[PDB]
């Protein structure tokens, strides 16, 4: 004698993982394959009429370094992370986008701010002794220093 | 890999910490409402332990403390 | 008096430079849903 | 491997924040000395596909492009400007071979893969009709080294792990092939 | 000998070739002294921090503001927030200048 | 400012303290060796985080234990 | 509707015998609080002694309202 | 707005103020925190994971463990600020200028089509290059197991 | 000795049925772990009666052909 | 307007996604509860709550919004800190583990290869926001559950952590997608039988469950640390508990059950033939199927929560915690020292494909 009653629960929890796999299986996979359609706004929502059937892009995992690489190679083609295209020769503006991100290396903030973890014997010399900077700032001097030679 | 959908993630249930303190704070009646008997503060019989009705007042194993 | 080489010593081997001036800040003017991108090649 | 780097793009926007980082370009393009080369404007799904093909019809350049890196002792990008745009000569030959011989069996592999996250174990039917078509129309075959030929994994006709999804395009055009060719 | 400066992947890293430049010249047996190490020494503390490379970027800084360049015409372009690496600023053809997605790649 | 030693208003007045103390200062040696190793691509600084983690974790155990044994060795009575 | 387990004597077997199979309180959404922070009814069921006395009034004083 | 920051002043102004056993418990676990979240962005997501799984989930609920075992008993405005303003006014760690105003990139290349995570790497160098390291450390291990129990247990 | 506890170098046998009756979650903890130890003592005899290893991957690089730079290469010149 | 509105839409979908999302986590945890005691209900000839709303549908909402109402009880007016606190930890730490699970291939928040690590770190950090619960307060019982908690928790820690590394050992990867992906052939609960029995009685102690209820027994230290809880501090715990019942019968899911792979690949591949892959209808229908899998698999394990519930007696906390240590302990690092010599054995050490 099953009961249906005690089911109730479990076909709304059933219908709650539903709900979000559904969602996120079409809403990304919609999202990757319209921006990978053109370069502009008024390509990626119309359709052509001589376009054919649409081939959607499924949402991409485990993914390494090398697809850090092709995505911004994609991305230079295409303006796309995740574009398309199979032509045997780029567009002539390929070979003047390459993006070199140049970024600064400082110490964490909690390194050189924090009440307690800043305080240590040589963490002290590097703030208040010139001892180890004057030393360096001499071979940084002596390259302007031989430029005459 | 991309993680800006997951940072959303991250910053909304942080919203959503603010919204679940906030949400009781706003939606209790006023204490004039119900008894006006007191807030939680001066109503210290309210504001206090539970132990089964009788007002009372870690020297805990060592094996626990080696567990 | 000033000479243009790479501050490594050592020369057969190729130590492509690393650092760069900034200059034109492009997304600076920006919004929100879309960039007013500045002109990269050259002024405005 | 999600690693940050200060060579790529990274994974949030918050990476950027803390690390300041600029995204530069630099318009200026080669000098006139270097005699110009077409560059690849293939995606990364067509790539994988061919680079079976690449490997083949390109194999002699790219062991000499990279036997030039191994003897150019450290000054490997200068001293390999010449032999480096024979590979992208090569590369860009075999995309547009692909382009104008097999535009279709082609474009149904790397659909696939762009449906069946760029895995190889994934688009099999698929695969097998372009290796088929490929080696009628430009001889090109795809071979594995290091491992006998009746143990390649592409050939191996009962997997051990198959792909969850079909692509629908390859399995109704493979069973088209099953009628066209296995007459 | 150990290994010192393995790549993230294994492999030699960005200055491990010059920190093997210079275990071969000071452990080499055809040196008197290790005065012709002092070159190479110099290289490998450069290739990890440059910071004799990032000083004549300050020179380079600090002529062009005595001269009056104007930094934009000088420096390189460069933008802030990856989402307006957009196709109007890569030179894409009929590129728009809407944002790119950089959500879920 | 830290050279008139104001880290030591920052630790508290119980023996727990200055173990907590302790942790927060290698923290930051830590801290400066992942640092490090990430910008250069080392692993081998990566292989010295984690022994410091590892070490700075057996260097607690011993201490707390010290420290319970010392609590207790007061409350000996036991004569209930 | 969740009670406060007040229950003192004879009257909590009847008490207890509304939450069984039977009756089944639970399924009108009535569960049985061991603790007045948890709970916002008090069912006195039983003899209120001059000995209980004194804790009955401080176990109603510690529910949060609204109690009845 | 780098809001890591004032997380620190924050973090910075309970230290000072800190007397129970709680809140120097506290000032611990607001710590990590801060070092996690900045080691998940920039440098390094292996080691802000690790960190909690070693720091937070091993040895910060051994603290308060203990401090229910332990026991649980018992300034002005005007310095606190003053202090904190001071504190914050030089944040410089290192004095190379140079280094701190100019940025700089790395290049990518292609020669490692085996790409494989940083713990990857990591155990292959402690598990072969460093097998010592690994050694002793099960050694260090060992002597604790054997350390804890002669220090704390009665009989 | 109807019930008293064996004695290892005198009563093997007996001794582990001791150990397998009072204390099982010992006995066959160490029987499990011990068979992982053994099974990797046994790999030589899989590889002469059922197959050899695979061939170790190409985790390496590019494979670097072992000779000198091919002088006649010619094509896809500019 | 028409094009001035769909990119609002644009720059706002992402955030829908996730609000789509954290919707079909608390609709799972909302229904759990009545679920419990419908199921425990009709185990004890009861038939549990349906009479608020048709059938009971509306009765986690009953309760959530009564304790909302509730007035909190602070020790003084101005002490929301030490209440909140404790829960505000556990609920953040559950909830920002979902952010690993995936409802397909791909379809999870947090991709990246530490995905294992990040789900066992932010378990730990809940386990942190139980304990100090009980030590912000002087309530006897409610300290009483302190000591015993964090030992428990601790204990039962060092299992579940073991166990989830030798299903990593045996893929060889620290990703939660890779390690369903390599269950196609055969699930893990066919070779790792007893790591699932494991597995999910170290499940049961980490989220406070009964048979290993002396956290919170009510016969023995009543609401344990929720005795001195109240309206939203108390929704707030108790939600936690039932955000890692949903979370950790989820994980035995996919540890052990294939996670959203199909239990018939036929029956998945005749449905979906059915639908056309160049609209987006395929996808839904998909999405709805590979969820589908896992909710069937991971309702069972929510079951079985309520179902053990109503079997065992509670177990007692002494001889709780030399389970663990003296039984539990010695046969997952048996195991851990027995599955890579199986493997090399044959030549089958595994590699991330
Ligand atoms: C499962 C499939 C069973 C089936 O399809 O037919 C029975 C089932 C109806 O059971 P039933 O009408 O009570 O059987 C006729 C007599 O009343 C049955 O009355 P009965 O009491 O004489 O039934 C006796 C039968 C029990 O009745 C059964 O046949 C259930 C056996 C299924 C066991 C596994 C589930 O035997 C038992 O009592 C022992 C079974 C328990 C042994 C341990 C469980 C095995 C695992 O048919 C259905 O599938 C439809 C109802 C199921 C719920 C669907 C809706 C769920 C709620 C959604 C919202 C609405
Ligand atoms: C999701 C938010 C979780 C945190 C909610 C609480 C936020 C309130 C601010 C405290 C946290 C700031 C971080 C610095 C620690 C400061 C701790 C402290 O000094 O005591 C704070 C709290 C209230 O007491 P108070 O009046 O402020 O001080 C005098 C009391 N004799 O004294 C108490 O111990 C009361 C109980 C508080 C227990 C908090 C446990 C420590 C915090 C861990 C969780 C947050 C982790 C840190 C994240 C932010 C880091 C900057
Ligand atoms: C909320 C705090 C957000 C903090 C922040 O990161 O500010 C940046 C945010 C930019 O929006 P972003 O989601 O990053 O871009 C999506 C493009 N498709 O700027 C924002 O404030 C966007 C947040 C707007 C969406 C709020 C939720 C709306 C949908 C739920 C109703
Ligand atoms: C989500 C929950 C949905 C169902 C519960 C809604 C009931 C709360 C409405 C309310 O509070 O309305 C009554 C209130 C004020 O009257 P009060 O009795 O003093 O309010 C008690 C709460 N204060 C004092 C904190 C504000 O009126 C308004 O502010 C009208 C707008
Ligand atoms: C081959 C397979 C069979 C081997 C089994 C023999 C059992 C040995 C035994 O039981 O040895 C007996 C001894 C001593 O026992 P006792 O209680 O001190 O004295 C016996 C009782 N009296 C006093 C009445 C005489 O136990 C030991 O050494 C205890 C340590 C055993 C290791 C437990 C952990 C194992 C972990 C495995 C990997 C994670
Ligand atoms: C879940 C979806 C179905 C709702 C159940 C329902 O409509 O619940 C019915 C409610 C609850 O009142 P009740 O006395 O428990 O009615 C249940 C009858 N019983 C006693 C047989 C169980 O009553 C009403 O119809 C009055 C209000 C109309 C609906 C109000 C919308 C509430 C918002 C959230 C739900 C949409
Ligand atoms: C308990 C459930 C175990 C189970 O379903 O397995 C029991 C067995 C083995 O199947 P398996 O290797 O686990 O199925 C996994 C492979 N799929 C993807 C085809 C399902 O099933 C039968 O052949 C019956
Ligand atoms: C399969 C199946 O029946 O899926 C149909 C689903 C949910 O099924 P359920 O029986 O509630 O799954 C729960 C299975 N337990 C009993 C193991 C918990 O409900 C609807 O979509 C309607």
């Amino acid at each position: 004698m099953i009961p249906f009653e005690a089911l109730i629960p479990y076909a709304i929890m059933f219908a709650g993982f539903c709900l979000g796999g559904g969602v996120m299986n079409s809403a990304i996979t919609a999202d990757i394959t319209k921006r990978a359609r053109g370069p502009n706004q008024e390509i990626k929502r119309n359709v052509g009429e001589d376009e054919g059937p649409r081939n959607y892009t499924k949402p991409r995992y485990n993914t390494d370094q090398w697809d850090k690489y092709f995505a911004v190679r994609d991305l230079r083609l295409t303006g796309s992370l995740r574009g398309q295209s199979d032509n045997a020769v780029a567009e002539e503006s390929f070979k003047t986008n390459s993006i070199q991100p140049y970024s600064n290396t400082r110490r964490p903030w909690v390194l050189r701010r924090h009440i307690i973890m800043k305080n240590s014997p040589t963490k002290w010399a590097r703030k208040y002794s010139s001892r180890r900077d004057e030393r360096e700032q001499e071979i940084k001097d002596d390259y302007i220093r031989g430029m005459g030679e | 890999m991309l993680q800006d959908l997951f940072n959303n993630y991250v910053i909304l249930v942080g919203i959503l910490g603010l919204i679940f303190l906030g949400v009781n704070y706003f939606i209790v009646e006023s204490p004039r409402m119900d008894e006006n008997n007191g807030n939680i503060s001066d109503y210290i019989e309210k504001s206090g332990p539970f132990e089964c009705g009788f007002s009372s007042f870690n020297p805990i194993p060592i094996a626990f403390i080696l567990v | 008096w000033w000479e243009v080489k790479s501050t490594y010593s050592n020369k057969d081997i190729f130590h492509p430079p690393q650092t760069v001036l900034f200059g034109k800040h492009i997304d600076r003017d920006s919004g929100l849903m879309y960039a007013n991108s500045r002109n990269r090649f050259g002024p405005d | 491997s999600s690693t940050h780097t200060n060579d790529s793009l990274n994974s949030s926007n918050y990476v950027d924040k803390l690390k300041d980082t600029h995204f530069v370009f630099e318009n200026d393009k080669l000098p006139s000395e270097i005699p110009d080369v077409e560059e690849v404007g293939a995606t990364t799904a067509p790539l994988l596909s061919a680079a079976y093909f690449i490997g083949a019809k390109c194999q002699d350049y790219n062991d000499d492009f990279m036997l030039c890196q191994k003897e150019a002792k450290g000054n490997g990008p200068i001293d390999c400007l010449k032999e480096g745009r024979r590979v992208t000569r090569c590369a860009s030959g075999v995309l547009k071979d692909l382009n104008t011989h097999c535009s279709d069996e082609f474009r149904l592999h790397w659909q696939c893969l762009s449906f069946s996250n760029l895995e190889y174990k994934n688009c099999r039917k698929a695969e097998s009709l372009l290796n088929k078509c490929v080696f009628e129309k430009m001889n090109l075959v795809k071979k594995i080294p290091g491992i006998p030929e009746d143990r390649q994994i592409h050939l191996k006709q009962n997997p051990v792990l198959k792909p969850v999804a079909l692509h629908q395009d390859s399995e109704v055009a493979f069973k088209k092939a099953q009628n066209e060719n296995s007459i | 000998a150990p290994l010192q400066q393995v790549g993230r992947h294994g492999g030699p890293n960005k200055c491990f070739g010059e920190f093997q430049r210079v275990v071969e010249c000071m452990t080499n047996a055809k040196h008197d002294s290790y005065e012709p190490c002092n070159n190479l020494k110099n290289d490998y503390l450069e290739c990890r921090k440059h910071k004799v490379e990032r000083y004549k970027a300050f020179l380079m800084q600090k002529h062009a503001e005595e001269l009056g360049k104007d930094p934009e015409e000088i420096g390189a372009p460069f933008v802030r927030k990856r989402r307006f690496l957009t196709s109007k600023t890569l030179g894409l053809v009929d590129g728009d200048d809407y944002e790119i997605g950089v959500e879920k790649i | 400012m830290d050279l008139i030693l104001l880290m030591l208003v920052a630790v508290g007045l119980n023996i727990i303290d200055i173990y907590i103390m302790i942790e927060i200062l290698i923290m930051g040696c830590t801290v400066n060796t992942i640092y490090s190793a990430s910008l250069d691509n080392d692993m081998i600084g990566l292989i010295y985080s984690l022994i410091q983690i590892i070490i700075a974790g057996v260097e607690s155990a011993i201490g707390l234990s010290i420290l319970v044994n010392y609590n207790r060795i007061r409350n000996s009575e036991e004569i209930e | 509707f969740w009670p406060m387990t007040f229950g003192l004597a004879c009257c909590a077997v009847e008490m207890m015998h509304v939450s069984a199979p039977r009756y089944d309180q639970d399924r009108l959404g009535i569960i049985f609080r061991a603790s007045p922070r948890q709970s916002d009814i008090m069912i006195v069921a039983g003899t209120v002694t001059n000995k209980m006395a004194p804790a009955l009034r401080q176990v109603y004083d510690q529910m949060p309202y609204p109690r009845w | 707005m780098n809001l890591e920051i004032l997380d620190l002043s924050i973090l910075g102004f309970y230290s000072l103020i800190s007397s129970n056993s709680f809140e120097s418990i506290a000032i611990l676990v607001a710590t990590i925190m801060p070092v996690i979240t900045e080691l998940w962005y920039n440098y390094s997501q292996l080691f802000a994971l690790l960190y909690t799984l070693i720091y937070v989930g091993a040895v910060v609920i051994l603290f308060v463990f203990i401090l229910s075992v332990i026991n649980e008993k018992e300034s002005g405005l005007f310095i606190l600020i003053l202090v904190l303003l001071l504190d914050d006014l030089d944040d410089n760690e290192s004095n190379d200028n140079d280094y701190n105003n100019v940025y700089i990139t790395d290049y990518a290349d292609w020669f490692n089509n085996y790409n494989e995570s940083d713990l990857s790497v990591i155990g292959n160098l402690l598990f072969t290059e460093y097998a010592l390291l690994l050694l002793i450390i099960s050694f260090i291990l060992l002597m604790s197991i054997i350390g804890l129990i002669l220090i704390v247990k009665k009989d | 000795a109807i019930g008293d506890y064996p004695v290892y170098y005198k009563q093997p046998i007996r001794w582990l049925s001791y150990h397998a009756h009072t204390r099982p979650h010992v006995f066959y903890a160490i029987a499990v772990a011990a068979l992982g130890p053994v099974f990797m003592m046994a790999t030589p005899l899989r590889r002469k009666f059922l197959y050899d290893d695979h061939e170790p991957l190409p985790a390496n690089g590019y494979p670097l052909p072992n000779r000198s730079r091919d002088k006649t290469l010619t094509g896809y010149d500019d | 307007m028409l094009n001035n509105l769909f990119d609002f839409i644009e720059y706002i979908e992402y955030w829908l996604i996730i609000v789509a999302f954290v919707a079909s986590v608390l609709i799972v945890v909302a229904y759990l509860t009545v679920a419990e005691r419908k199921t425990m209900g009709y185990m004890q000839r009861r038939l549990g709550p349906n009479a608020v709303g048709y059938y009971g549908v509306l009765m986690a909402v009953a309760d959530a919004l009564k304790l909302l109402s509730k007035e909190i009880v602070l020790p003084h007016n101005g002490d929301i800190i030490y209440v909140m606190s404790g829960p505000l930890i556990s609920l953040f730490s559950v909830l920002l583990s979902w952010a690993v699970i995936p409802f397909g291939p791909g379809l999870s928040l947090l991709d990246s290869e530490y995905s294992i690590i990040y789900l066992l770190a932010s378990g730990s950090i809940g386990v942190f926001g139980t304990v100090i619960v009980g030590w912000m307060s002087n309530s006897k019982y409610t300290v009483l559950a302190t000591v015993r908690t964090t030992a428990q928790l601790i204990s039962y820690e060092l299992v579940l952590t073991t166990v989830v590394f030798i299903i990593a050992l045996i893929v060889s990867s620290l990703n939660i997608n890779v390690i369903i992906e390599s269950q196609y052939n055969i699930w893990y609960i066919i070779p790792f039988f007893p790591l699932c029995l494991i597995f999910f009685i170290s499940a049961l102690a980490e989220t406070a469950r009964p048979p290993f209820d002396n956290v919170e027994a009510e016969s023995e230290l009543v609401s344990g640390h929720m005795t001195e809880l109240s309206a939203s501090p108390f929704v707030i715990f108790f939600l936690s508990e039932y955000c890692s019942m949903v979370l950790m019968s989820t994980l035995t899911a996919i540890f052990f059950f294939g996670g959203y792979l199909p239990f018939s690949n036929t029956i998945h591949h005749l449905i979906l033939n059915l639908f056309d892959q160049h609209s987006i209808y395929y996808f839904i229908i998909e999405g709805i199927l590979l969820s589908g899998y896992l909710a069937i698999k991971a309702n069972f394990f929510m079951f079985s929560f309520v179902w053990i519930r109503a079997a065992a007696p509670r177990l007692r906390y002494d001889l709780l915690i030399l389970f663990c240590w003296y039984v539990l302990l010695p046969i997952v690092f048996a195991i851990v020292v027995f599955a890579p010599g199986i493997l090399y054995c044959f030549d089958a050490l595994p590699v991330i494909i």
